[PDB]
RNA sequence: CGCUACUACCGAUUGGAUGGUUUAGUGAGGCCCUCGGAUCGGCCCGCCGGGGUCGGCCCACGGCCCUGGCGGAGCGCUGAGAAGACGGUCGAACUUGACUAUCUAGAGGAAGUAAAAGUCGUAACAAGGUUUCCGUAGGUGAACCUGCGGAAGGAUCAUUA
RNA sequence: GGCGGCGGCUUUGGUGACUCUAGAUAACCUCGGGCCGAUCGCAGCCCUCCGUGGCGGCGACGACCCAUUCGAACGUCUGCCCUAUCAACUUUCGAUGGUAGUCGCCGUGCCUACCAUGGUGACCACGGGUGACGGGGAAUCAGGGUUCGAUUCCGGAGAGGGAGCCUGAGAAACGGCUACCACAUCCAAGGAAGGCAGCAGGCGCGCAAAUUACCCACUCCCGACCCGGGGAGGUAGUGACGAAAAAUAACAAUACAGGACUCUUUCGAGGCCCUGUAAUUGGAAUGAGUCCACUUUAAAUCCUUUAACGAGGAUCCAUUGGAGGGCAAGUCUGGUCGCAGCAGCCGCGGUAAUUCCAGCUCCAAUAGCGUAUAUUAAAGUUGCUGCAGUUAAAAAGCUCGUAGUUGGAUCUUGAGGGCCCGCCCCUCGGCGCCCCCUCGAUGUGUCCCGCGGGGCCCGAAGCGUUUACUUUGAAAAAAUUAGAGUGUUCAAAGCAGGCCCGAGCCGCCUGGAUACCGCAGCUAGGAAUAAUGGAAUAGGACCGCGGUUCUAUUUUGUUGGUUUU
RNA sequence: UACCUGGUUGAUCCUGCCAGUAGCAUAUGCUUGUCUCAAAGAUUAAGCCAUGCAUGUCUAAGUACGCACGGCCGGUACAGUGAAACUGCGAAUGGCUCAUUAAAUCAGUUAUGGUUCCUUUGGUCGCUCGCUCCUCUCCUACUUGGAUAACUGUGGUAAUUC
């Protein structure tokens, strides 16, 4: 019924300084393409302007407060914003990479079995982790505060604890047929 | 070509106060004709399997109406979509549960278990008082229940405690200033409280300045004013959401409370 | 002015095609109303089947009456009522021309653009060899020439006791 | 008390508003032609009493006659695209008004009888143009603005085009009919039978559009009705419309190539971050798959669940665009030689081609990317914000001059607390007054006073000239969209959700916010601002009253008479 | 995201359009692994439409005389069930499509005290208030009359839902 785009397109086609700046955020955080740059770029333009409009509203407006204190809380429940500052002036000062750190990928690179951020996207994509009682397969997942407290091995990752699929068995077959001579 | 009236009704272009969903089911219950105008009305099937949720399919609700377990206004109902309006009790004849249809100040129907003392009478603010043929006065209420021989001191907008066992009206409450009135409609839906003021105009379009229980004073027309008895004297219980008025910054303090606080 | 395409123009052919009207015509077609009586029953009476009564208390069958049958009878005089049909009513519509619009053929006319290296003269640019240009008016193969009044956008912001 | 005096009781439902309800009398009629059961199921009774008459529920259906519901259709206000190379229009045909009636569900020139000449326009009427269904809403733009609305909604309109009838409450029904007009069938030639802009599907047209699918289960719908039926709809298919998530392998080890580093005078060595590249892989994986299975739902289907299998490599191996600039990345390599081509534009190619054509390398995005066309911005090149008009486009030959659009000045409202308030130059409330049930003197009734109703007249208020304006609310389809609750595993999104108890918790529980309403109106605050009012050869306030006079009706018990206040 | 970029020329500053530049939404070029969503005969033919199908329906309660089915259980009419059939209602709506119409639709606001409405919600059902009782003789109330479907067969029909 209703759908929308979650990425964005700038009005300048070739702005090579920006084009290699977008190559950084992929290499700094482990992204697929510039769409993963443009996905958070699609969001953060709306976030600043929502911070801008509530700032230009008159104070003690519930549409400024009750929406905004939700928007204060929604940005803090995920742990991107901290509510120790908690006003619209600082929400004008947030960036893309505050969300990228709260993605599932970098927190796997920060914490757990990831040696690289190539590796950190793989462990989500090849489902070695459970973030809850949840095989979570999305690297752009952007996490909450409690979410960083239950990222484990998955029970479908047969290494680090899990039911065997066909791979540690194959890695057993590397010693039981790769070394068992049949 | 609109060669007759529509005998079909679909969803979302449906009343929102029935609290239906989006296009998940492509048809509406479509209440029948009856005592109340069709938007005031509420289907039983919304109250049965979408509010109390004892059923899940429509042919069951037909057979539940063939069970005849439903008495609306104390009267046996076999309609899945009965045109039941305001202050209409619903006697669920098998669970022993009475529920009187009143509106919230949130904007929703209240699943509201009144006492069975409060189920015999419902308060209908009257619709007309007319001297019928052969010199006979009458009262007819908003649910079009034509009652011969009214009270000889009542006038317009008096509330009759409509004996739902019989019709055949019992005692009244006179339309008086400062009565409790569940204000319904517009930005003042579901608000109970005293009247304290009424404004008059020849012709049409009279507004009624109502100060509710919370102190919200508002001028909203007498069409939005259904009298429910006497001032600071309710006659059924107060519905959910306090039935007066609620603020939304407080409503998040309400919505955080009993989720994960129960069981 | 030569090569030469594009394009509208215009155009005989009272070209053609399509659509919209419109005069009046015809009026379908049902509706209203006028009917109509194809026809179907009731009442009738003749006769018996029963009942009753006044052949008869044998008041009985039957006469008679009621009714059952039945037909005739006046088909009386009704109840119903068909097709048809009356005149209107709306009016499909079509006709007749008129009428317009759209589309297009259209010989060709006549041009512009394009199209360029084909041609004259040298318009005009330096004051461009007659400085420019307006209006207008003629002229001149043409660029244009001239007159009349302009103008400076000229080559003059500058001529005196 | 057969009355003459004098007094006394002295009596009608609603609307802002109808000649409203209601009343009555005189009736009226409706015929085949208003009405109050010749019915049907379920079931208990009483009988001076034996099989009937008295009779009671259950509900069937029905109608009298109305409320209702559903509304309908007509009438109010506000609102539409383009055109003056459309300026006046409308009736001979009623155009417009009245009266009168006809008719129609009814208002109505509806309609005519009849009368009137109306009615209306530069504020662009009248007319013409628009794929003009309209709107809810949609896309884009800082804002200002700009494009869309056949399109999951609302309302309208037609089912080939008209016309006419029908049925029913509702239909000129094209899943009626009748005929016509344009199409389509059988025909045995008489006749008979037909209209997908229903689902599909088909062709047709095109640039352009999927099942001649399945199910009445979900959704609802109609019924005599739980039952059923439904191409409504659901379901899948079709389906880079488009959208969402985001793979095609990491990872080290190795080595180098180093950047810190440490040693070293540096060198160099040690030294990791490593990342490319090497030979590799090493465990370590993963569906992309395949697949038992549970699942799924109308049945399914997919999904998710998966036992199990499915990567060391040139792999299970991404593309589509660009490098002459604009425009990122080839002053590559070859060929070509103003050729072939390329090049939106600016431009290469005429031989040592950075424009070709390729190779290679690079860049770009990426399961997309590119093109076409369309439109929005950029564009302050339509400039409302916010264009330019001496010489680049753009002040008329000049002037008056209407519409047009603009316009000069000018009238009054201290305290409380560290601003806030009312002030200054009758209908309510209500200080008073009398009446009345009277309140404290007094308990049909006074003198503390209407406070109760008032009545009147005040501070107060209809006030006095009003609006624009602003402000208040109401009203302001849903969807949309803004946006709250909400972990859709993120997300597109949905309206959700969360528990304890073993599973007897026989449950408990959050919810499903709020924002928006052209206008016109409404509402009520404001009264600045902009218009706006009056006393002019005198008018306004005061029962100043006066004399006149019309008439309205209460009491004189009543009526009647006249008479007055 | 409130932007510009390239192009007049000997060079320059302008005006000024050109062309690049993003959004889009079909058409399409090429290519495409998962998993969630899905527009889609509007453009062009409101074209013709083949075919498939798109509104049916019985309650304990209209009529059971099914040739049925099932039973002794039958008589006053009796069947349990019940095709049909007649009777009751929908069939008008739904879907589809926007050709059409320019104050017209439609939208917002109003009003029918001009108008009609199945259905449903509720009242209304003894009577002629006795013809100053036909309604006590009008004596049909324990109930009326005839008249059709299904049923049957005769059938005709190129063909027909004849």
């Amino acid at each position: 019924w209703v759908c929308r785009k979650t990425y964005v397109t700038p009005r300048r086609p070739f702005e090579k300084s920006r084009l290699d700046q977008e190559l950084k955020l992929i290499g700094e955080y482990g992204l697929r393409n510039k769409r993963e740059v443009w996905r958070v770029k699609f969001t953060l333009a709306k976030i600043r302007k929502a911070a801008r409009e509530l700032l230009t509203l008159d104070e003690k407006d519930p549409r400024r407060l009750f929406e905004g204190n939700a928007l204060l809380r929604r940005l803090v429940r995920i742990g991107v914003l901290d509510e120790g500052k908690m006003k619209l002036d600082y929400i004008l000062g947030l960036k893309i990479e505050d969300f990228l750190e709260r993605r599932l990928q970098t927190q796997v690179f920060k914490l757990g079995l990831a040696k690289s951020i190539h590796h950190a996207r793989v462990l989500i994509r090849q489902r070695h982790i459970r973030v809850r009682k949840q095989v979570v397969n999305i690297p752009s997942f952007i996490v909450r505060l409690d979410s960083q407290k239950h990222i484990d091995f998955s029970l479908r990752s047969p290494y680090g604890g899990g039911r065997p699929g066909r791979v540690k068995r194959k890695n057993a077959k590397k010693g039981q047929g790769g070394a068992g001579a049949g | 070509m609109a060669r007759g009236p529509k005998k079909h009704l679909k969803r979302v272009a449906a009343p929102k106060h029935w609290m239906l969903d989006k296009l998940t089911s492509v048809f509406a219950p479509r209440p029948s004709t009856g005592p109340h105008k069709l938007r005031e009305c509420l289907p039983l099937i919304i109250f049965l399997r979408n509010k109390l949720k004892y059923a899940l399919t429509g042919d069951e609700v037909k057979k539940i109406c063939m069970q005849r377990f439903i008495k609306i206004d104390g009267k046996v109902r076999a309609d899945i979509t009965y045109p039941a309006g305001f202050m209409d009790v619903i006697s669920i004849d098998k669970t022993g549960e009475n529920f009187r249809l009143i509106y919230d100040t949130k904007g929703r129907f209240a699943v509201h278990r009144i006492t069975p003392e409060e189920a015999k009478y419902k308060l209908c603010k009257v619709r007309k008082i007319f001297v019928g043929t052969k010199g006979i006065p009458h009262l007819v209420t908003h649910d079009a229940r034509t009652i011969r021989y009214p009270d000889p001191l009542i006038k317009m907008n008096d509330t009759i405690q409509i004996d739902l066992e019989t019709g055949k009206i019992t005692d009244f409450i006179k339309f008086d200033t400062g009565n409790l009135c569940m204000v319904t409609g517009g930005a003042n839906l579901g608000r109970i409280g005293v009247i304290t003021n009424r404004e008059r105009h020849p012709g049409s379009f009279d507004v009624v300045h109502v100060k509710d229980a919370n102190g919200n004073s508002f001028a909203t027309r007498l069409s939005n004013i259904f009298v429910i008895g006497k001032g600071n004297k309710p006659w059924i219980s107060l519905p959910r959401g306090k039935g007066i008025r609620l603020t939304i910054a407080e409503e998040r303090d309400k919505r955080l409370a009993a989720k994960q606080s129960s069981g």
